[PDB]
RNA sequence: GGGGGGAACCUGGGGAACUGAAACAUCUCAGUACCCAGAGGAGAGGAAAGAGAAAUCGACUCCCUGAGUAGCGGCGAGCGA
RNA sequence: CUGUUGGGAAGCAGCGCCAGAGAGGGUGAAAGCCCCGUAGGCGAAAGGUGGGGGGAUAGGUGAGGGUACCCGAGUACCCCGUGGUUCGUGGAGCCAUGGGGGAAUCUGGGCGGACCACCGCCUAAGGCUAAGUACUCCGGGUGACCGAUAGCGCACCAGUACCGUGAGGGAAAGGUGAAAAGAACCCCGGGAGGGGAGUGAAAUAGAGCCUGAAACCGUGGGCUUACAAGCAGUCACGGCCCCGAGGGGUUGUGGCGUGCCUAUUGAAGCAUGAGCCGGCGACUCACGGUCGUGGGCGAGCUUAAGCCGUUGAGGCGGAGGCGUAGGGAAACCGAGUCCGAACAGGGCGCAGCGGCCGCAAAGUCCGCGGCCGUGGACCCGAAACCGGGC
RNA sequence: GCUGGGGCUAGGAGUGAAAAGCUAACCGAGCCCGGAGAUAGCUGGUUCUCCCCGAAAUGACUUUAGGGUCAGCCUCAGGCG
RNA sequence: GGAUGACCCCAGGCGGUAGGGGAGCGUUCCCGAUGCCGAUGAAGGCCGACCCGCGAGGGCGGCUGGAGGUAAGGGAAGUGC
RNA sequence: ACCCGGUGAAAUUGAACUGGCCGUGAAGAUGCGGCCUACCCGUGGCAGGACGAAAAGACCCCGUGGAGCUUUACUGCAGCC
């Protein structure tokens, strides 16, 4: 049978035009009162994952 | 349905092969089971027997052993020659088997 | 040219691995899995894709974003592809969506919209769309934009 | 272009020969056989023969030394395994329509 | 007229567990295995109180594609038009 | 058809012949022409079938105006509890319905994902309906399917023998020879068995029968061994025996020397497995994916089901898939886009080789290979769990 | 009290002057066939030849500790020099 | 050096478990094959102190055996205990 | 039980050309070292060794293995209100 994209994937990540990696910084979905305005900002934007754990992502969506 | 055989009890027939290539004889018996005839004076075997009633004394008898049908053809009782068989519908309609080099019956 | 004579290319046709054919093969034994352990045995790991020894995975660690959206599911709207208009240079007289179907350009059920990399050619060019570099560059270059809905 | 090659082979050795008809050949085998000496094929070579006149191919058939087609079943692996390519025109019309 | 039989195939009435989720309970296996009732050379389905956006199509069945898409999911494993 | 060899011609030789037939099986060996067949044709009184061809029959058929009679009831509908759908209570519609309440007949009613309006679609609560689809008890055809431990559990008198109270379990076992010509008869023996005779091309083809490997047991022959300390060998030398400046066999003495496998930090190990021999026995295939590779085409590449043709002949088929553009949750914009007040700053994106030709190449298609995913997924092994029966 | 014949009660069920005793020579849950090739991060086994190279037994995290993911160390192909 | 596996000369490397890579041997089957080897003896079996190959093996010869076997080059696997 | 005639098993078994001591060795050696002792082969006997045989330790730990039992463990179900 064909493979299945992996859902949970497809939902938290992006497969660039080159085929990096990105997804959206962890670490303020909540505990945000004490943490700095510099935190939460660039906690905001999107960052490129390391080459092995960006390979295996990649393979679960076969399809994009 | 029923085995085929292009030679039947007694008309004469030229072995072809084996010992006995060339002999020519009339047919004895046709084994149909076996796809076998019995050629007179053809493959002779000699075979014991038990002292007994039948052949008291005994010793051994001469037999004839059976043949290949495949390794006999029919002698046209017309042009005297070995053939090969054909088939003829007459009037009747019945059919016949019958020479291939000249039109003879072989019956 | 004869029959005996037919060959594959040096590296066309390769031979397989097999394992598991005694000591000299360099195979042998073990069958190239080493000793004992999960991996060893028929059936193997987890997925390696994914599973990382129990604890939470590297991808389940990352926050969703965005629209999943709903049952009943995806709000069917009106497409965009775009072609460049570079692409269209290939083309004389008069150029619309259907063409560029057929000359394997623009997908189908997809609405055209004309983008501006490359140069424009003084072609009567009729799309549902067009950018505001594709309109400079077209009008300029003596080509005629013609809209559709 | 296997098909384009595999023909072009045979014209290449000389071994590609185009006939415009098959004189009295009408179904009976020896009469190939005769149409077949006066165009040179003894039978030391083994020859595809390509024609849509069934008559020819029915001739032609039995032999050794022959393979038959219709024009559309010309295939390359019957051009490589036979010596010599035989071809009616009506054939050669078509195997030149489906290689453009 | 019925009864009973028939290797698989079919419909309907009932319907598990191991297993998977590297534990487990929702979930999975799976409406599967199996039990029962009925059909028949097939069975089911079938002439719109339909589709769902085409200002459109036009009974049903079956293959290809749509598409592992849309979605569903302790949004886990997976499930999946 | 003749010759020749041979037990046997179909082998070899010589001279022919057929072919819409040179597929294949047989015949004493290897046969187009000996046999059975094959190409191409012919055939049913009777029974079955008959979707095709013909014919009958049932059944089918107008337009305005008026009337407001009828248009499927414990039904629609609403609420409660569930199931079905991709939908697990979710904004949860739709279809179905166990409980409760309970209509209307076209100015009626259901649906278009809560709901409302607007705009459309459709006619619920009666029934039937070929073909296209599924299967293989049965018959036939064909195999880069097995060849007696294989192939069905069964090539053979097998669901048997045998095991079990029963449900149920479930084997082993094929081959003389071309032809029985299956060995008259005599001899030893109670018989079995054998020795002669005989048959046969062959009898270590004799029925306890093709081939007849190995473990294993025996007879005969060479070499060798009863003061010798051994993973059994090896290296050296010498003696004896065989074959004919060399080899082969044997081994007296001397030197050296801790089985194999598995598992382990480490085994000769007093750690695992193995009596020995023979045969069976474990990394595969399908579909996806990812690299590499051999080729076809190249801003393009490629078809799937199907249809036509073949009967080991290939072609058609462009639906669809991948690629040609990205950024953004999205609206949206687009060689840019996103964040931002920004023309700031950032993230993620954008740009062949030679003389128009060649050459290469994005990409894509197919073959091959490595590895991954889903399947039992390298083979064997649980204790258990569940269903139906006994 | 013992015993013949004829009967009834059985699998989470019977029966038990109670031993988890007995339910067809192994009962803390019978036997048979099926789901089934259950699952086994465990043990055993894994078959021809030659040539080149050639480890690890560490770190991080882990209901993890004799299993894994990534890194470290090995190997092949392409490129750099 | 010759010019690209023609061979020659010179120099260096060549212990090896897990494991990576490379090149080969053989078994069954298909194309080659309406061919070719085969009763003046197929396969298989028993020998050999002979030949070729580093090796897996491949030849050759004698005996057994009595009807099959299958090349150069390619294809495919139920392929080596 | 022994001897003679008759019939004739078994578990086990890597192969065996299977001595003592002091040492050594994965820590208890017929098999390694040094020494000592020892002609070849049986029969009836005895049980100290071959970590003798038999049973993939029944104790212990380990496995995110199972099963029976408990309860103010969790979550359900029959039953009852
Ligand atoms: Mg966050
Ligand atoms: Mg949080
Ligand atoms: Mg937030
Ligand atoms: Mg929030
Ligand atoms: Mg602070
Ligand atoms: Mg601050
Ligand atoms: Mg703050
Ligand atoms: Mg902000
Ligand atoms: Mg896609
Ligand atoms: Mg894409
Ligand atoms: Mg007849
Ligand atoms: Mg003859
Ligand atoms: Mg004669
Ligand atoms: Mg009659
Ligand atoms: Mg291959
Ligand atoms: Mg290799
Ligand atoms: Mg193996
Ligand atoms: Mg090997
Ligand atoms: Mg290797
Ligand atoms: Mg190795
Ligand atoms: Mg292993
Ligand atoms: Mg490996
Ligand atoms: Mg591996
Ligand atoms: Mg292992
Ligand atoms: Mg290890
Ligand atoms: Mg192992
Ligand atoms: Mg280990
Ligand atoms: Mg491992
Ligand atoms: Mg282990
Ligand atoms: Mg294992
Ligand atoms: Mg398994
Ligand atoms: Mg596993
Ligand atoms: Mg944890
Ligand atoms: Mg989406
Ligand atoms: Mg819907
Ligand atoms: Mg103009
Ligand atoms: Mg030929
Ligand atoms: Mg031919
Ligand atoms: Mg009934
Ligand atoms: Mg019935
Ligand atoms: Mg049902
Ligand atoms: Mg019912
Ligand atoms: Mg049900
Ligand atoms: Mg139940
Ligand atoms: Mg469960
Ligand atoms: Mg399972
Ligand atoms: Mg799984
Ligand atoms: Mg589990
Ligand atoms: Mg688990
Ligand atoms: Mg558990
Ligand atoms: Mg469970
Ligand atoms: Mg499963
Ligand atoms: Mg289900
Ligand atoms: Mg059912
Ligand atoms: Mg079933
Ligand atoms: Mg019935
Ligand atoms: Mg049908
Ligand atoms: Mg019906
Ligand atoms: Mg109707
Ligand atoms: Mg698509
Ligand atoms: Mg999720
Ligand atoms: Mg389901
Ligand atoms: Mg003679
Ligand atoms: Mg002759
Ligand atoms: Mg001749
Ligand atoms: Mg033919
Ligand atoms: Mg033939
Ligand atoms: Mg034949
Ligand atoms: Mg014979
Ligand atoms: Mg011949
Ligand atoms: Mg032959
Ligand atoms: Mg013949
Ligand atoms: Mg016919
Ligand atoms: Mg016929
Ligand atoms: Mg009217
Ligand atoms: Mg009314
Ligand atoms: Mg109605
Ligand atoms: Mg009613
Ligand atoms: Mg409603
Ligand atoms: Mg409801
Ligand atoms: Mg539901
Ligand atoms: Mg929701
Ligand atoms: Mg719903
Ligand atoms: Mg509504
Ligand atoms: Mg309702
Ligand atoms: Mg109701
Ligand atoms: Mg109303
Ligand atoms: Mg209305
Ligand atoms: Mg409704
Ligand atoms: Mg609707
Ligand atoms: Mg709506
Ligand atoms: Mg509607
Ligand atoms: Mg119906
Ligand atoms: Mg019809
Ligand atoms: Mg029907
Ligand atoms: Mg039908
Ligand atoms: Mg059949
Ligand atoms: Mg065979
Ligand atoms: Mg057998
Ligand atoms: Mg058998
Ligand atoms: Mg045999
Ligand atoms: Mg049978
Ligand atoms: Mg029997
Ligand atoms: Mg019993
Ligand atoms: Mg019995
Ligand atoms: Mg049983
Ligand atoms: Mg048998
Ligand atoms: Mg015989
Ligand atoms: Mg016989
Ligand atoms: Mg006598
Ligand atoms: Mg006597
Ligand atoms: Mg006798
Ligand atoms: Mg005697
Ligand atoms: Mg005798
Ligand atoms: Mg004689
Ligand atoms: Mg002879
Ligand atoms: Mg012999
Ligand atoms: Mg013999
Ligand atoms: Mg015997
Ligand atoms: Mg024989
Ligand atoms: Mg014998
Ligand atoms: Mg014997
Ligand atoms: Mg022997
Ligand atoms: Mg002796
Ligand atoms: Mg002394
Ligand atoms: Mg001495
Ligand atoms: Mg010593
Ligand atoms: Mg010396
Ligand atoms: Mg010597
Ligand atoms: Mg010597
Ligand atoms: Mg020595
Ligand atoms: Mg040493
Ligand atoms: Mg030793
Ligand atoms: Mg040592
Ligand atoms: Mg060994
Ligand atoms: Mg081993
Ligand atoms: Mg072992
Ligand atoms: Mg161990
Ligand atoms: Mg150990
Ligand atoms: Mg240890
Ligand atoms: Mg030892
Ligand atoms: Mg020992
Ligand atoms: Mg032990
Ligand atoms: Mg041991
Ligand atoms: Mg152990
Ligand atoms: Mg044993
Ligand atoms: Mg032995
Ligand atoms: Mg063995
Ligand atoms: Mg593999
Ligand atoms: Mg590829
Ligand atoms: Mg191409
Ligand atoms: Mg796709
Ligand atoms: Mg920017
Ligand atoms: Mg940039
Ligand atoms: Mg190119
Ligand atoms: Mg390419
Ligand atoms: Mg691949
Ligand atoms: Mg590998
Ligand atoms: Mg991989
Ligand atoms: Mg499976
Ligand atoms: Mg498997
Ligand atoms: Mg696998
Ligand atoms: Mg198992
Ligand atoms: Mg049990
Ligand atoms: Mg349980
Ligand atoms: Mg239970
Ligand atoms: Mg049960
Ligand atoms: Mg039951
Ligand atoms: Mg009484
Ligand atoms: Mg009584
Ligand atoms: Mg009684
Ligand atoms: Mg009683
Ligand atoms: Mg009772
Ligand atoms: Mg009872
Ligand atoms: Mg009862
Ligand atoms: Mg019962
Ligand atoms: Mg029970
Ligand atoms: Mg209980
Ligand atoms: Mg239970
Ligand atoms: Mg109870
Ligand atoms: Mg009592
Ligand atoms: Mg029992
Ligand atoms: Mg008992
Ligand atoms: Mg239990
Ligand atoms: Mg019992
Ligand atoms: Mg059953
Ligand atoms: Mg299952
Ligand atoms: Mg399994
Ligand atoms: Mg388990
Ligand atoms: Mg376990
Ligand atoms: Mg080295
Ligand atoms: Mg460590
Ligand atoms: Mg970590
Ligand atoms: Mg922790
Ligand atoms: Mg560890
Ligand atoms: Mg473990
Ligand atoms: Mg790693
Ligand atoms: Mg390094
Ligand atoms: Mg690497
Ligand atoms: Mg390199
Ligand atoms: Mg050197
Ligand atoms: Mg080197
Ligand atoms: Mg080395
Ligand atoms: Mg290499
Ligand atoms: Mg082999
Ligand atoms: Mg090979
Ligand atoms: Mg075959
Ligand atoms: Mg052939
Ligand atoms: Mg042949
Ligand atoms: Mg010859
Ligand atoms: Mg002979
Ligand atoms: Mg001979
Ligand atoms: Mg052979
Ligand atoms: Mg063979
Ligand atoms: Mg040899
Ligand atoms: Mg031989
Ligand atoms: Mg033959
Ligand atoms: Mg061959
Ligand atoms: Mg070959
Ligand atoms: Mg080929
Ligand atoms: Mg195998
Ligand atoms: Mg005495
Ligand atoms: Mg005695
Ligand atoms: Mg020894
Ligand atoms: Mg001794
Ligand atoms: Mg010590
Ligand atoms: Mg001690
Ligand atoms: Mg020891
Ligand atoms: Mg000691
Ligand atoms: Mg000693
Ligand atoms: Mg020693
Ligand atoms: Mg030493
Ligand atoms: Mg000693
Ligand atoms: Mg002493
Ligand atoms: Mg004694
Ligand atoms: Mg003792
Ligand atoms: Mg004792
Ligand atoms: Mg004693
Ligand atoms: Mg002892
Ligand atoms: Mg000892
Ligand atoms: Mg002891
Ligand atoms: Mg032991
Ligand atoms: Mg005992
Ligand atoms: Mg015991
Ligand atoms: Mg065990
Ligand atoms: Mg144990
Ligand atoms: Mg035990
Ligand atoms: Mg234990
Ligand atoms: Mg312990
Ligand atoms: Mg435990
Ligand atoms: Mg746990
Ligand atoms: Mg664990
Ligand atoms: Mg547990
Ligand atoms: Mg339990
Ligand atoms: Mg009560
Ligand atoms: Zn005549």
């Amino acid at each position: 049978p064909k493979m299945k994209t992996h859902k949970g994937a497809k939902k938290r990540v992006k497969i660039t035009a080159s085929g990096k990696v990105v997804a959206m910084k962890t670490g303020k979905r909540h505990l945000n009162w004490q943490k700095s305005g510099k935190e939460i900002r660039q906690k905001g934007r999107k960052f490129v994952l390391a080459k092995p754990e960006a390979e295996r992502i990649k393979l679960l969506l076969p399809y994009e | 349905m029923r085995v085929k055989m292009h030679v039947k009890k007694g008309d004469t027939v030229l072995v072809a092969s084996g010992k006995y290539k060339g002999r020519v004889g009339k047919v004895k018996e046709v084994l149909p089971k076996k796809y076998a005839v019995i050629v007179e004076g053809v493959n002779i075997v000699k075979k014991a027997v038990r002292v007994s009633p039948k052949y008291p004394q005994g010793g051994f008898i001469e037999k004839e052993a059976p043949l290949h049908a495949s390794k006999v053809r029919p002698i046209c009782p017309a042009c005297g020659k070995p053939t090969r068989v054909r088939k003829k519908f007459l009037e009747n309609g019945k059919k016949i088997r019958v020479c291939a080099k000249c039109g003879g019956a072989l019956d | 040219m004869k029959l005996s004579d037919l060959r594959p290319n040096p590296g066309a046709n390769k031979r397989r691995k097999r394992v598991g054919r005694g000591p000299g093969s360099g195979h042998g034994k073990t069958a190239t899995r080493g000793h004992k352990g999960q991996k060893s045995r028929s059936g193997g790991l987890k997925d390696p894709r994914r599973f990382e020894g129990g604890r939470s995975t590297t991808l389940m660690r990352l926050p969703k974003r965005g629209m999943q959206g709903q049952v009943p599911g995806e709000i069917k709207r009106p497409r965009y592809q775009g072609v460049n208009l570079k692409d269209l240079a290939r083309f004389e007289g008069e150029v619309t969506p259907e063409l560029l179907v057929r000359a394997g350009l623009l997908k189908k059920g997809y609405r055209l919209k004309i983008l501006g990399e490359g140069e424009a050619k003084p072609l009567k060019v009729v799309a549902h769309a067009f950018s505001k570099s594709a309109l400079e560059k077209l009008k300029a270059a003596g080509g005629e934009p013609v809209l559709l809905e | 272009k296997g098909l384009a090659m595999a023909v072009a082979d045979r014209a290449r050795e000389g071994k590609l020969l185009l006939v415009e008809a098959f004189a009295g050949v009408n179904g009976k085998t020896k009469e190939f056989l005769a149409w077949a000496k006066e165009a040179g094929l003894d039978g030391s070579e083994s020859v595809l023969l390509v024609t849509g006149n069934e008559l020819v191919r029915r001739a032609a058939r039995n032999l050794p030394w022959v393979v038959t087609l219709a024009p559309e079943g010309l295939n390359v692996y019957d051009i490589v395994r036979t010596e010599r390519l035989v071809m009616d025109l009506d054939a050669w019309e078509v195997f030149q329509n489906r290689i453009g």
